[PDB]
Order: structure tokens, then C-alpha cells, then sequence
């Protein structure tokens, strides 16, 4: 769900805490899946608990709401007033 | 209720009527996340303090003696609303100010306020669009944070707020259709401002006649407000619900 | 945006008299996304606290908080001939100057246009050779 | 050391004293066009009172003056009106003598160029002449003193007057050729207002032009003198910075002054382009504009240097104008510093494209600033958009005036080379 | 002579404008406007499906 | 090639373009009474447009009893019954405060015979129960030194009796009975905000009610009333927010009251035969009243403090149909009850309007060209004078003297009154006005002493520079005045601009002198008094017209000193020097 | 004690008029003279 959310809308600032939690969750999921196929139910349960905590801390982070960020379409409309001054060097480097 | 300024008393009354019906029918205060962008219940301009009325006769106080507002005044923002639905609230938020729903949870969501085409104004300042609402509902469904969801909106052109929903189990009601925007205005002489939106008034009247152990079904609430009674055409939407509304 | 002014003063009120403590302030202009949904209502200055040991008409007795009624055991009386009181003044409604909330995008264009006319005038002088 | 400059000085101090003792002094001091958060007498007195209370003056959002200002007005807190009269007189004296020496140098260069005849024959009423330059220093002092901008800045007791005195003494010392005093005064001005750093480029050039050192890549002497002057400047700056630390024994003046100048957190209305832009700005995407608007002041220093290499005093004038127009929290007394340089360039009053309309726009904006300020602050009749429009018009007028002067100067140079 | 010198100076100024507007103009836009995204494992997360 | 083409095409049309611009400005002003520019008034603020008020004020008999008692005690207590007012306000449950104020007028005013003004304002504060006393509304009756407004005090006390007992007050209601017509209101407003704008002394206020939001200035000296006369024009041309007047008009429509603006009525402006004429007449009255700049009523003093204020003047004409306190009392109660709904300072509607008929108005963006074309006349004159000047010391001599004359006209008339009285057998106010007029004429008849220096022969070029500076200065300050208050700027640009444009010594030079003298600001004021008296169907002859001109000069000086009216300094310090500059331009 | 008047006065170090340290005055004054000697 987190991967799909971040791939759908490319204006979410995912910071180091979210990335750390995602990495911890993936590592713990892999460890718990590799420990469940062993005489290691206790370690597998602890790893699953860690994976859930990390994945839900990464998913339910305050910073993943798409209202905190300026819309990408309008980001290229608030820059045209700077396109007008910057259109002169780019054109006059080619005309001369 | 995404409305302030005491002349939007109709919206606070809509929300409090839905709240009164819901709390009379069983849902506890802890499981209701009530949002009133302005009190209008006992602000100084109220001729009858600590009361909100549904009718000119002033015989049914939807703002009863047992009411809890989890989000009020400046806390009721589009940001906070989407935070509550998507679960991305700040970590210090208490239990009572969040939607701690699970895969076995039925959720009723009632939005009221000024609303234009596929958008709802929050306290005359900011905006929630049907795209954002649909995305939040999808995010809720991804985590299985609701079993079935009933969305009701009582704004102008409110049938387009539920026009971009894709999450599997949602059925939606609306006071008006894509186009009709005529907003009713009949201020009570006693209470200076308007009382209700005439749609949730009939929903309230429909919901006042049932008991907690009532077998009335969604098909009996899909025609609670006819064209003869509320000028606008209340349009529902069951393209997602697996279960038949008559059950 | 990170801390308020705090001002604590021990003023000796002289006699039957009025003490006028005043302090000048200058209203600030804030960002457009810093006013309440009702910006023209104004902002509230919090009521000021006024803690005093007001003299009593008749001297009180030291009474335990169990025999005494509930209204007589709010504050831990210390002297006996003076009783502690904590007054609160009124909240103050102070209006701030407000920017035009409906013009955040035109302002960017206009100011950047002034920057742009400066840039163009200096470009057409530092690069254009006279002929 | 002049017959009419003394009369100009006495008239200026008479006007300033009359305004100080009049009832308009409080109104002028509260004027927002002549007073910025960085140049407010009320804020200087507030910082002194905070020191009296024992709390650091920079542990708040109200005081943004430098520790040298704190030290100076600790002793001159009672004689402030006399101090501001004295500093405006010093600015006028420095400008007078700097422009006198500069005119002498200009006539010397014109003579040494007419000797080898690098001018076209069709140039008679186009060469600077001693009778027309006799009163240019006097007119410079007169524009500096007897214009409403400087008078208002003095009566309001703004430290922009101190900044102007420092910059004028930098000009005087650079023109006289004192590289050490040039560096000291440039460091003091940069320490005060953070935007005379660009003036490091013109002064050095003029210094080199006064030492007859070629300004070219394959020249050892040019690099030697550039390094000497740069080290004097940076060393003076760092010594003043450490001393200012030792005044309060803390590095709190650094953020509260320079980061306040650079980040613009106050949004108090000015005559500049920053206040309303950054009041009505999107939260994200706002740091980019802080960066570009601060780079604007330093942007033209290098191109104007490589276009005005042989004219470092006109380059210095244009740089001062650019600083005055593009600046966090500019007062109108910053405009006065470069407006005092107009008589130096009044021989260009035959190539100025549009001087009448621009002067009218600037005058109308200047007299509309208090009016519209009253109309949206004391009267509710107007709003912030009126003041924003007047600031836009004022700054556009300043840009077009400076560009017109620069265009006229370049055209006069071209006509000096090529016949009209 | 003088015309060549002024043409060279004008070309140098235009070069400076272009060089600044690229080398410091575009990295400013990049660094101070981009949404900061840390590295997430997008292959492992897919493999967990 | 192109520059000369444009220059020739614009000097070919110097006089016709200038006269066309002037007539265009006049025509645009005349067209501000027609539907496209005066669309209609409306309630923009939903906080009180989306609400309704069910009035229950039914204490008109109590208002009459209060009026009788107030009149009796005001007959006993010569100035204002303070003990009775305190007793009555404390009987209706108000928090009663008094404010003693005194003022040294510059001269005896020759209108109220008052020189040492001293009185007490009595106000009572309705304390909003559910609120924290942060906002307030002011109901004020400006009592004077005569028998008027005894019913308005009774109605105010009856409304206080009704408002007290209501739980729906979000704002405190201040019931203020001032001692004098406007000096008491100014004293109370200065001590309430604790400023000293007019230098009037008073006692400290023992009680305030918070930030004042709106103010009503009921004047009513009759039991029954035929029509209700609103007045919305403040000191220095300021106006209340238009929603307050819209609120008044809607509560007149709701209650059936026959409400009028400046004593004029229009059922609907769309009559096509006289509706435009009545609109023009009432808009001219509003323009002349706003250009005057004085506080017509107590509501004019509140506008300086960013308070939307409004005066209701109950007038009892010969109309046989009468409305009692109940109609007017219910209208006032509804107005206050609907202002209580505001929950936000009026920021909608318009602040700069020029409205013809209490239901029509023109926005600033709509009436601005009326003075814009008049300023464009000056702009064209300046542009073509500059281009003729292109194709000195002689400017310093006039300018300074002119400004000096202005500074002479500003301070000398009021301070030299003592020596004028010890010289001439005239009253102190007549001494002030005589000194003002004498200094005016002394600036007039002084082109020759300044011409003691001649540094140019047949100059006709320094002339042009002087006129260019005068035109720029006049256009600048007329635009600034029109921004502050449009009516003064417009009235000044209708008269000074045509004469300022044409002031060369090449023409008759005697007709020109008459033109400038007859369009001088003093002559403009005289003509404006004549036009204002004509517009009220009360024509005035030259004798009492001159007496009214004397009174107007005296009132201008007094109002500037007592309320800070920016008309004496504006004419005497900024406009008189510029007009004297044009006078010097004529006699070069 | 709700209002310990004696205690709360003495809890703050005595309000003395501020003056710049001797280090800054000596440091600044020494270098002002120093520049006077490189030029003279
Ligand atoms: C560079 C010179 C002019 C700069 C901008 C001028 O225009 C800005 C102001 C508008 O003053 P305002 O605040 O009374 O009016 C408004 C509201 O009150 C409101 O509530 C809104 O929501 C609005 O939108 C609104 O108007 C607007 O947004 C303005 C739209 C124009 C944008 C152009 C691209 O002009 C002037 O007054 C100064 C006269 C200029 C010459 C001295
Ligand atoms: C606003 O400022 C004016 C002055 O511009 C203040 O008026 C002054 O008021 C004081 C009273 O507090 C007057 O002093 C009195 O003088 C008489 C006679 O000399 C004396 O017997 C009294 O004991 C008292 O001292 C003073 O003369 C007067 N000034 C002027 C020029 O009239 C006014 O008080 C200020 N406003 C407020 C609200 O204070
Ligand atoms: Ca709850």
C-alpha cells in the first residue's frame, strides 16, 4: 500500500524516518518468514511484531498527507513569471 | 460540519441531528468523531443558549445534554479531516480524536457545509475535492479500516462528491445532484439564522421513528426525501456495495 | 512564531488610587497562511493575571481544610490578616493589518515582473553594443 | 573647506533642528518608509532597555542593530539628535570632497586623452569642462542634505544615516586612495548593512585605476594589490565581528542581524519588493524566492564590473542604487545615498531617455506612500494592495531611472569614441 | 580597437548571465523546490506481495 | 521621425485634448446617477444578510416618560442632568460611568457663544452576558445646550431597558449621552481610545467595553416622526462601510419606515424624467457635504477610529402620517440586533463610495475617472509645457514665498486674533476670519515685491518651469486628496484645473486673473456654499451669503482645531501655495 | 506561599544599569588609535 501510494503521487516528501521504518519492516518481514520455516516461532513472532510496528509507523506518518505539498501542475505555472527573464539567456545563447 | 459564523447554523444543526440520531440508535461517543467548525450551540448570539433546534416549534434540541465534539473551531480543517480518515494524525492525538476502525467496522461519514461541484468548502477558506475524498477512502480500504462505509453529504451539488469513489464497499447519499445549487433560506424569527437543510431534516424525522431494534433497511432511506419535499433531487449510489440495499 | 512576551511585575499599589501600567506595542503583519478563518475578527491578547494579598476587613483564623466548607479551602491561606486573590482582566481584541488573501498568485507575478524588468534593462545594457 | 558648502550645512542643520523640535518628529519617526526593523530609533532604545533589564537584546524579534550601534548609542543616547545632525554633516562632507577629487581626476583623464586625440572631431559640447564641474561637489552635498529623504531619515533617527555615513566615507577614502581606510570603512558598512560587500568590486577597481595597475589576468601586480586589499577588507570585517562578539560575549548578533537581513522574517511594510511578496507566498516554494531575491543584489556586481571596468565610480553609483532598490527592509534614506550622486552625472542630461516621467512617478509615489499608508492602516478605506501597488511603481521608477542613467552614460562614452 | 574591446566585454557579460542562469539557476530550482524522497526498497516490497 | 511625429500630433491637439478631457471628466461625474454606473445597493456580508430579526421593542410609552423626565431635569440642571441620567441608567441595569471633559476653544466660535467648553458625558455599558466584553456597539445621543434630543434620550433609555434582559448579546452596548453636540463625542472617543488627537482634557474612564465595532447616533427631538433621515459622511470625508447603510435601508423597508438620505426621496430612480435629476441633486449634496469634511453628526467622529458609524435624525414634517417611537425603536433594535450578528468587523461591501440615493452607489473604480480626466488635463498641460521647454534661480523666489504665505495663512489667523481685536473693533472669531482673509489677499496682491531681482530678459522660459512645477504639484495633491476623499478632490479639480491649465501672460492677463481669483479655494468655498444652499431650495442673497462665508471660514478653523479636520491645513498649506504659484505664473 | 513578596524580590539579581565590558572598550579604543597611526 505504501509503495503504491508513493508511486501514484510524486509530491510526497518521504524522509529518513519513513525510509528507516520501511527498511526495518522489510528486513523484519524477511527474517520472520525465514524463521517461521524453522523451530523458531518465538523469534518469528518477535520479528513479525517488529515488522508490523515499523510498517505501520511508516504508513501512518503525519508527513504522508498530500495536502502539505504544492500541486505539481501549478508548480509549472508559478514559474512562467521566471521563465520570462530566463527565456532571454537561453535564446540569445543560440541566436548568437 | 465545515462551516462557521452563526449564519451557517443550518450546517451545525444538520451535523447535530445526525449525531443525535446516531447516538440514540447506539453508537457510543468514543466511536463518533464529531466535527463542528463553530459551536453555534451556545455562542453569545444564540437566543437559546446550549440548544440547537431543528424546527421553528423548538421542541427537539439536537444539541442535547449528552454531546461530545472531538474537533471544533479551527481544528476542523480539510487537513485534520483527511488525517482522521487516513490515520496520518500526529502521534500525540488521543483516542477520542481518531478513527480507530478495523476490518470489522461499519463507518458512517456525514459531511455538511457550503459545497460546489465536486468540492466542499471548509470554513470558507480551504477545499476538499472529490478526488481527495476518493483517494482517502481508497487508502482506508487498502488497510481494511472499514467493513462497509456509508457516505452522506448534505451540500449543494453534493452528488458529485461521491462521483469519484472506487473503494469496494461504499454507498453514498447526497442532498442534491450535480447541478441544482438553489440553497433554501427561511430564517426562524426566534433563532435569527436558518435551522436545517431540509434534507437531513427529513432524514432526522425518518430516523426519529426507529428504535435500536428496528428492521428498517437502506431501501427505506433511499427515498426519505422526495422531489415534492426538498427542492433538490437526493441521489444515492450503490455501485460498490456487494450487499443488496434492501437487506 | 516560537514564544510569547511574558511580563511579570510586582507593583506596590499605594493607597486608594489607580495604577496605570501601560506598554506600547506595534502590530505585526503575518503571512497570509497565518490568520484564522475569520481574520477580520482579530486576535486575542490573553487575560492578564493579577495575584495579590488583599487586606481583610477582619482577621481570619487558621482552619483545617476538612472542617471548613469547600469554598474556604481553595487557596492555602498564609498570613491571616490578608487573603490571596487572583484576578483575571478581560481578553483583548487586537486587530492586525491583513494582506489580501485573494491575491497570492498575482503578487508573485507582479513582483517577479519588477525583478524581470530590472533584469531585462540590465541585460539590454551590459550585453548590447551600441551601433 | 568651502565658501558655500558651509552655508549648505547650516541650512541643512537648521531645517533638521526645526523638524526635530516641531510636532512632526514623532509622526516622521513612526513613518514606515523612513524606518525599518534594522534602522529604528525606537528599536535601538528598546535594545538598550533590554540590556538595562539584563536580558540579551537579541533574545527577541524586535532588536536587530549591531553591537557597534549598541556601544555608540550607549554613550550617545541623550545627544541622539546632535549625533544624527553630525553624521549627516559628515556624509555631506565626505561626498563633497570625494566628488571634488573625482572631478579633478576626471578632468585629468579627459586632458590626457584629448592630448593623444582618441575622441572624434564631432565632440565639442560633450566633454566635461571645469566651469560646469565647479559646483558639482556642492550640488552633491546639496542633494544629500536638502532632500526630503535624508531629512526624514535624520528626524526619524534611523541608523540608515550611520550606514550612509560609513558608505560615504568608504567612497571618500577609496577616491583619496587610502586602501587601508577604504577597507576599514567597507568592513564597517558590510558589518552594518551586509550589502556593501558588492561595493568591494568598484573600490578595488578605482584603487587600481589610481595606482595605474593594469587590471588583467597576466599581471602580477594586479593580483598582489587585489589580495592585499581583500585581506585588509576581510581582516577588518572579522576583527569587527569578533569585537562585536566580545561586547555581549555571545554570537547572538550574528543571526539576529545578518540572518534577519537574509531570511526576511518580519514582513513589516517597506518601500521594497520583499514585504508583500513574502507575506503572500506559498510555504513550500518560498525558500527559492528568498535565495533568488538575495542573489539579485549580488548578481549585477560582476557584469557591471566587466562592463564598467574603466568607470568604477559610475559602477559604484549603479551598485549603490541596486543595493538601495533590491534590499531586505530598505528605508528611503538608502535611496538618498545614491540620489545624492545625480549631480555627478548631470552632464548626461542630453541622453536621458525619459527623465521627466520617471521623476514624476518617483515624486508621486513618495507623496502617496504616507497617504495610502494612512488609508489602509488608520482609515479602513483602502487595503494592502494600494501600498503594494505604490511600492511596485516606486521600485519600477527607481529601476528605470537607474537604467536611464546607465544608458545615457554608455551612450556618452560611445559618442566620445564615435562621432555623433 | 575600442569597438572590439566593447564587443568582447558585452560577450563576456552575456556569457556570465548564461553561466549563472544555468549553473546556479537550475540547481537552486532543483535543491530548493524538489520533494525530498529517500531510498525505499521498491523491489523487496514487490517481492513481499 | 517618430518622436517628432508624435510630438506634432500631440501639440496639434493641446487645447482640444485638454478641453475634451475636462468635459469628459465633468460628463463622467454627471453620468454617476445612471443605472450602468449606479447598479443597486446590496448586503454583501452574509453574517447579517443571511439572518433575520423579529423585533419585540414595545416600550415606546416608557421612552416618552423618560423623555419627559429628562426634559424636566434638563430644565432644572441647565446643561445636562447627570444625577438623573445615572439614576435612570442604573435603574435599567446598566453600568453607569461619567466623563468630565473641558476644552479651550481657540475663539468664542460666534455660533454657540462657548469659549471655555466644560461638560460631562454620561454613558452606561450593557455588559454582554455570554461574551467576555471584547467587542462593543455604541448607541449615542448627542445632547446639546438646547431642548432638542430629549426624546432620543428617552428612546435610548427605553432600548437599554429592553436590551438589558436579553441573553443574545455577543457585544457590549454602550449607551452614551454626550454633553455637547460634538465636543462631548470627541472627548469620549479620545478618552476611550486613550489618545489625545485634539488635545482635549478629560477625566480617566472608569470603564470601557472593548473594541467598538459600530456606532449609532440617534438624534430625535419629537415624539412622533414623519421620516427618518440617515447621515453617512464623516470627518475628513471618511465614510462608514456601505453594509451599515444597507442594513439601515433594509430595516426601513421591513418596518415600513419612510427613510430618507439628506432629506430626499426616490421611490425608484427609473422614472426617466426626474429620477436622474433627484439622483444628481442628492449626489451633489453628498459631494458638497463630503468635501466640507466636517463631522455632520456624532457618527463622523467615530470613523476616525475605524468604527462604522451612522446618524439617524428623526424629523417631524407636515406629513399627516406619523411613526411613533415603536417604529423607530423597532428599527434601532433590529439594527443593533443585526449588528450583533456581525461576529467580524465589516470588511466586505465598500468603504469608498459616492452614493446618489440610499439604494444606489458608485464604487471607487467607477467614479475615479470623474477626477481622473480632470487630472489628465493637468498632465497634458505639464507634458506639453515640458516639451515646449525642451523643443533656475528665478523659480526659488516664488516657490518659497508661496509656501511661506501658506505657512503664514495656517498659523497667523488664530494666534494674531488678540492683536487684531486690540487693533480693530471686531470679535475674536471675526478677528481670526479677517486675519485669514487679509493674509489671503496679501498673498494675492504680492507679485511685485518678489520681482525685485531680474536675471532674465523677456524670460518666457523660467515662466514655463514655474508653471510646470505648479501643475505637477496641483495634480499630485489633487490626486492624493481624491484618494482620501473624492468629493474634495473633484470639487477642487472642477474649478482650479481649468484655470490652472490656462495661465499664460500671453493672453488677456486680466480675464485670466479674474478666472484664477474666482476659482481660488476661497472662491471655490464661496461658490460651494451658494450651490449647497441652492440645492436645498433655500436660495441665499449676496449679503447673507457673505455672512455664511464668514461663518464657514470660522467653522473651518475651529473644526480643524477641535476635531483635526484636514481642510484648513489642506487648503492653507498645500493648495494656497500652489494657487499662488499659478498667480505668479500669470504675472511674470 | 501564594505571594511570597520578600522571596520573589530577592530571587532576581539586582537590576543594575548595563555597561559594556572593559574588554570591548579597551579592545575597540586600542584599535581606533591603531588605525590613526598607520595613516599618520
Ligand atoms: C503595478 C500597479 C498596480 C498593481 C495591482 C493593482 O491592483 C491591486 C489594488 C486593488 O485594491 P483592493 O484591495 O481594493 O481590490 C480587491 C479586493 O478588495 C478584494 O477583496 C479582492 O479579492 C480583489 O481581487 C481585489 O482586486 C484585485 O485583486 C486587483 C487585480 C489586478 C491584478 C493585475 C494583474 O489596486 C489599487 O487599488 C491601487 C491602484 C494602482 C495604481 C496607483
Ligand atoms: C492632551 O494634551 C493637552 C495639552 O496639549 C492636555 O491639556 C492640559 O491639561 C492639563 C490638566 O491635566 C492642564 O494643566 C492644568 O493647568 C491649570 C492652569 O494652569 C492648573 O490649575 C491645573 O492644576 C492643571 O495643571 C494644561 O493646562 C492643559 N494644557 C493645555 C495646553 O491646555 C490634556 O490634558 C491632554 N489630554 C488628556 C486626556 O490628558
Ligand atoms: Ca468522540
Amino acid at each position: 500500500s505504501l509503495a503504491q501510494l508513493l508511486g501514484k503521487i510524486s509530491n510526497i516528501v518521504i524522509k529518513d524516518d519513513v525510509a528507516s521504518e520501511v527498511y526495518k519492516a522489510v528486513a523484519a518481514v524477511q527474517k520472520s518468514a525465514e524463521e517461521l520455516a524453522s523451530a523458531h516461532l518465538a523469534s518469528a513472532f518477535v520479528a513479525s511484531q517488529e515488522a508490523v510496528t515499523s510498517s505501520e509507523l511508516a504508513f501512518f506518518d503525519a508527513s504522508l498527507l498530500h495536502l502539505l505539498y504544492f500541486p505539481d501542475d501549478q508548480k509549472f505555472a508559478i514559474y512562467i513569471p521566471l521563465f520570462l527573464p530566463m527565456a532571454v539567456p537561453i535564446l540569445l545563447s543560440l541566436v548568437k | 460540519c465545515t462551516s462557521r459564523f452563526w449564519f451557517n447554523y443550518r450546517h451545525v444543526a444538520n451535523t447535530l441531528s445526525v449525531y443525535r440520531s446516531v447516538k440514540r440508535l447506539g453508537i457510543p461517543d468514543s466511536h463518533i468523531v464529531l466535527m463542528l467548525a463553530d459551536d453555534m450551540a451556545c455562542n453569545p448570539r444564540n437566543p437559546k443558549p446550549a440548544t440547537v433546534f431543528s424546527h421553528k416549534n423548538m421542541e427537539l434540541n439536537v444539541y442535547g445534554d449528552d454531546v461530545e465534539v472531538d474537533y471544533r473551531s479551527y481544528e476542523v480543517t480539510v487537513e485534520n479531516f483527511l488525517r482522521v480518515l487516513t490515520g496520518r494524525i500526529p502521534p500525540s492525538t488521543p483516542r477520542s480524536k481518531r478513527l480507530l476502525s478495523d476490518d470489522r467496522s461499519n463507518i458512517l461519514i456525514y459531511m455538511t457545509g457550503h459545497g460546489g461541484n465536486g468540492f466542499l468548502k471548509f470554513q470558507d477558506s480551504e477545499e476538499i475535492t472529490n478526488i481527495e475524498l476518493a483517494d482517502a477512502f481508497e487508502q482506508m480500504w487498502q488497510k481494511r479500516r472499514y467493513n462497509e462505509l456509508l457516505f452522506i453529504i448534505d451540500t449543494c451539488q453534493g452528488a458529485s462528491m461521491y462521483e469519484r469513489f472506487y473503494s469496494p464497499n461504499i454507498m453514498a447519499l447526497a442532498s442534491s445532484q450535480v447541478g441544482e445549487d438553489s440553497l433554501s433560506h427561511q430564517p426562524d424569527p426566534a433563532i435569527g439564522v436558518h435551522l436545517m437543510d431540509r434534507y437531513t431534516f427529513y432524514v432526522l424525522e425518518f430516523l426519529e421513528e426507529i428504535n435500536p431494534a428496528s428492521q428498517t433497511n437502506m431501501n427505506d432511506l433511499f427515498q426519505v426525501c422526495p422531489k415534492s419535499l426538498c427542492v433538490s433531487t437526493p441521489g444515492h449510489r450503490t455501485d460498490l456495495f456487494q450487499r443488496d440495499p434492501k437487506n | 512564531r516560537l514564544q510569547p512576551h511574558l511580563l511579570e511585575m510586582l507593583i506596590q499599589l499605594p493607597a486608594n488610587s489607580v495604577t496605570k501600567v501601560s506598554i506600547q506595542f506595534e502590530r505585526a503583519l503575518l503571512k497570509w497562511t497565518e490568520y484564522t478563518p475569520d481574520p477580520n475578527h482579530g486576535f486575542y491578547v490573553s487575560p492578564s493575571v493579577l495575584s495579590a494579598l488583599v487586606p481583610s476587613m477582619v482577621a481570619a483564623k487558621p482552619v483545617d481544610w476538612e472542617e471548613s466548607p469547600l469554598f474556604n479551602s481553595l487557596f492555602p491561606v498564609s498570613d491571616g490578616s490578608n487573603y490571596f486573590v487572583r484576578l483575571y482582566t478581560e481578553p483583548l481584541l487586537v486587530n492586525l493589518p491583513t494582506p489580501d488573501f485573494s491575491m497570492p498568485y498575482n503578487v508573485i507575478c507582479l513582483t517577479c515582473t519588477v525583478v524581470a524588468v530590472c533584469y531585462g534593462s540590465f541585460y539590454n545594457l551590459l550585453t548590447r553594443t551600441f551601433h | 573647506m568651502a565658501a558655500p558648502l558651509v552655508l549648505v550645512l547650516v541650512v541643512a542643520v537648521t531645517v533638521r533642528a526645526a523638524l526635530f523640535r516641531s510636532s512632526l518628529a514623532e509622526f516622521i519617526s513612526e513613518r514606515v518608509e523612513v524606518v525599518s526593523p534594522l534602522s529604528s530609533w525606537k528599536r535601538v532604545v528598546e535594545g538598550l532597555s533590554l540590556l538595562d533589564l539584563g536580558v540579551s537584546p537579541y533574545s527577541g524579534a524586535v532588536f536587530h542593530e549591531t553591537p557597534l550601534i549598541i556601544y555608540l548609542f550607549h554613550f550617545l543616547i541623550d545627544y541622539a539628535e546632535l549625533v544624527f545632525m553630525i553624521t549627516d554633516a559628515l556624509t555631506a562632507i565626505a561626498l563633497y570632497f570625494a566628488i571634488q577629487d573625482f572631478n579633478k581626476v576626471v578632468f585629468k583623464k579627459q586632458k590626457l586623452l584629448l592630448e593623444l586625440d582618441q575622441y572624434a572631431p564631432d565632440v565639442a559640447e560633450l566633454i566635461r569642462t571645469p566651469m560646469e564641474m565647479r559646483y558639482i561637489p556642492l550640488k552633491v552635498a546639496l542633494f544629500y542634505l536638502l532632500n526630503p529623504y535624508t531629512i526624514l531619515s535624520c528626524v526619524a533617527k534611523s541608523t540608515c544615516a550611520i550606514n550612509n555615513t560609513l558608505i560615504a566615507f568608504f567612497i571618500l577614502t577609496t577616491i583619496k586612495g587610502s586602501a587601508f581606510l577604504s577597507a576599514i570603512f567597507l568592513a564597517l558598512a558590510t558589518y552594518q548593512s551586509l550589502y556593501p560587500l558588492t561595493l568591494f568590486v568598484p573600490g578595488l577597481l578605482y584603487l587600481l585605476q589610481r595606482q595605474y595597475i593594469p587590471v588583467k589576468m597576466k599581471s602580477k601586480a594586479f593580483w598582489i594589490f587585489s589580495w592585499e586589499y581583500a585581506m585588509m577588507y576581510v581582516g577588518s570585517l572579522v576583527v569587527i565581528i569578533c569585537l562585536s562578539f566580545f561586547l555581549l560575549s555571545s554570537w547572538d548578533f550574528i543571526p539576529a542581524v545578518y540572518g534577519f537581513i537574509l531570511s526576511v522574517p518580519d514582513l513589516t511594510p517597506n518601500i521594497g519588493l520583499f514585504w508583500y511578496f513574502f507575506a503572500e507566498m506559498f510555504e513550500h516554494f518560498s525558500l527559492f524566492f528568498v535565495c533568488v531575491f538575495q542573489i539579485n543584489v549580488f548578481f549585477y556586481t560582476i557584469p557591471l564590473a566587466i562592463k564598467l571596468k574603466e568607470h568604477p565610480i559610475f559602477f559604484m553609483f549603479i551598485q549603490i542604487a541596486v543595493i538601495a532598490i533590491f534590499k531586505s527592509y530598505p528605508t528611503v534614506g538608502d535611496v538618498a545615498l545614491y540620489m545624492a550622486f545625480f549631480p555627478v552625472w548631470n552632464h548626461l542630461y542630453r541622453f536621458l531617455r525619459n527623465i521627466f516621467v520617471l521623476t514624476c512617478i518617483i515624486i508621486v509615489c513618495s507623496l502617496l506612500f504616507p497617504v495610502l499608508w494612512h488609508l489602509w492602516i488608520y482609515a479602513g478605506s483602502a487595503n494592502s494592495n494600494f501600498f503594494y501597488a505604490i511600492t511596485l511603481t516606486f521600485n519600477v521608477g527607481q529601476i528605470l531611472l537607474i537604467s536611464d542613467y546607465f544608458y545615457a552614460f554608455l551612450r556618452r562614452e560611445y559618442y566620445l569614441t564615435h562621432g555623433l | 580597437a575600442a569597438t572590439h574591446l566593447e564587443v568582447a566585454r558585452g560577450k563576456r557579460a552575456a556569457l556570465f548571465f548564461a553561466a549563472v542562469a544555468i549553473v546556479l539557476g537550475l540547481p537552486l530550482w532543483w535543491k530548493t523546490t524538489e520533494t525530498y524522497r529517500a531510498s525505499l526498497p521498491y523491489s523487496q516490497i514487490s517481492g513481499l506481495n | 521621425v517618430r518622436r517628432r511625429a508624435l510630438a506634432r500630433l500631440v501639440l496639434r491637439l493641446n487645447a482640444p485634448l485638454c478641453v475634451l478631457s475636462y468635459v469628459a471628466g465633468i460628463a463622467w461625474f454627471l453620468a454617476l446617477v445612471f443605472p450602468p454606473l449606479t447598479q443597486r445597493t446590496y448586503m454583501s456580508e452574509n453574517a447579517m444578510g443571511s439572518t433575520m430579526v423579529e423585533e419585540q421593542f414595545a416600550g415606546g410609552d416608557r421612552a416618552r416618560a423618560f423623555a419627559r423626565d429628562f426634559a424636566a431635569h434638563r430644565k432644572k440642571s441647565g446643561a445636562l442632568p447627570v444625577a438623573w441620567l445615572e439614576r435612570t441608567m442604573r435603574s435599567v441595569g446598566l453600568e453607569v460611568y461619567t466623563q468630565s471633559f473641558s476644552r479651550k476653544l481657540p475663539f468664542p466660535d460666534e455660533t454657540h457663544e462657548r469659549y471655555m467648553v466644560s461638560g460631562t458625558n454620561v454613558y452606561g455599558i450593557l455588559r454582554a452576558p455570554r461574551a467576555a466584553s471584547t467587542e462593543s456597539l455604541v448607541l449615542t445621543v448627542p445632547c446639546g445646550s438646547d431642548s432638542t434630543n430629549s426624546q432620543a434620550v428617552g428612546l435610548l433609555l427605553a432600548l437599554a431597558a429592553h436590551f438589558r434582559g436579553q441573553i443574545y448579546w455577543a457585544k457590549d452596548i454602550v449607551f452614551l449621552v454626550t454633553e455637547h453636540d460634538l465636543l462631548g463625542t470627541e472627548a469620549w472617543l479620545e478618552a476611550y481610545h486613550d489618545v489625545n488627537v485634539t488635545g482635549m482634557q478629560s477625566s480617566p474612564l472608569q470603564g470601557r467595553a472593548g473594541a467598538i465595532q459600530a456606532a449609532v447616533a440617534l438624534e430625535l427631538s419629537s415624539d412622533v416622526v414623519t421620516s427618518l433621515d440617515v447621515a453617512v459622511e464623516g470627518l475628513n470625508g471618511q465614510l462608514p462601510n456601505l453594509d451599515l447603510l444597507n442594513l439601515f435601508q433594509t430595516f426601513c423597508q421591513k418596518g415600513g419606515l419612510l427613510c430618507t438620505l439628506q432629506g430626499k426621496l426616490q421611490p425608484e430612480d427609473w422614472t426617466s424624467l426626474d429620477g436622474p435629476l433627484q439622483g444628481l441633486q442628492t449626489l451633489l449634496l453628498m459631494v458638497l457635504r463630503q468635501a466640507s469634511g466636517r463631522p455632520h453628526g456624532s457618527h463622523g467622529l467615530f470613523l476616525r477610529y475605524r468604527v462604522e458609524a451612522l446618524t439617524l435624525r428623526g424629523i417631524n414634517s407636515f406629513r399627516q402620517y406619523k411613526y411613533d417611537l415603536v417604529a423607530v425603536g423597532k428599527a434601532l433594535e433590529g439594527m443593533f440586533r443585526k449588528l450583533n450578528h456581525l461576529l467580524e468587523r465589516l470588511h466586505q461591501s465598500f468603504f469608498l463610495y459616492l452614493l446618489p440615493g440610499l439604494s444606489r452607489f458608485v464604487s471607487i473604480g467607477l467614479y475615479m475617472p470623474a477626477v481622473g480626466f480632470l487630472l489628465l488635463v493637468l498632465g497634458l498641460k505639464a507634458l506639453e509645457l515640458w516639451m515646449q521647454l525642451h523643443e533656475l534661480a528665478s523659480l526659488v523666489a516664488p516657490l518659497l514665498i508661496s509656501q511661506a504665505m501658506g505657512l503664514a495663512l495656517y498659523v497667523l489667523p488664530v494666534l494674531g486674533q488678540h492683536v487684531a481685536t486690540q487693533h480693530f473693533p471686531v470679535a475674536e472669531a471675526e478677528a481670526v476670519v479677517l486675519t485669514l482673509l487679509a493674509i489671503y489677499a496679501a498673498g494675492l496682491a504680492l507679485p511685485h515685491n518678489t520681482h525685485r531681482v531680474v536675471s532674465t530678459q523677456a524670460p518666457d522660459r523660467g515662466w514655463m518651469a514655474l508653471k510646470l512645477v505648479a501643475l505637477i504639484y496641483l495634480a499630485l495633491q489633487l490626486g492624493c486628496i481624491a484618494l482620501t476623499n473624492f468629493s474634495l478632490g473633484f470639487l477642487l479639480a472642477t474649478t482650479m484645473v481649468p484655470t490652472a491649465a490656462l495661465a499664460k501672460p500671453h493672453g488677456p492677463r486680466t480675464l485670466y486673473a479674474a478666472l484664477l481669483v474666482l476659482t481660488s479655494p476661497a472662491a471655490t468655498l464661496l461658490g460651494s456654499l451658494f450651490l449647497w444652499r441652492e440645492l436645498q431650495e433655500a436660495p441665499l442673497s449676496l449679503a447673507e451669503g457673505w455672512q455664511l462665508f464668514l461663518a464657514a471660514l470660522a467653522q473651518g478653523v475651529l473644526e480643524h482645531h477641535t476635531y483635526g479636520a484636514l481642510l484648513f491645513p489642506l487648503l492653507s498649506l498645500g493648495l494656497y501655495p500652489c494657487w499662488l504659484l499659478f498667480w505668479n505664473v500669470l504675472f511674470w | 506561599e501564594q505571594l511570597p513578596v520578600a522571596q520573589i524580590i530577592h530571587q532576581k539579581p539586582k537590576l543594575k544599569d548595563w555597561h559594556p565590558p572593559g574588554g570591548f572598550i579597551l579592545g575597540l579604543w586600542a584599535l581606533i588609535i591603531m588605525v590613526f597611526f598607520k595613516t599618520y
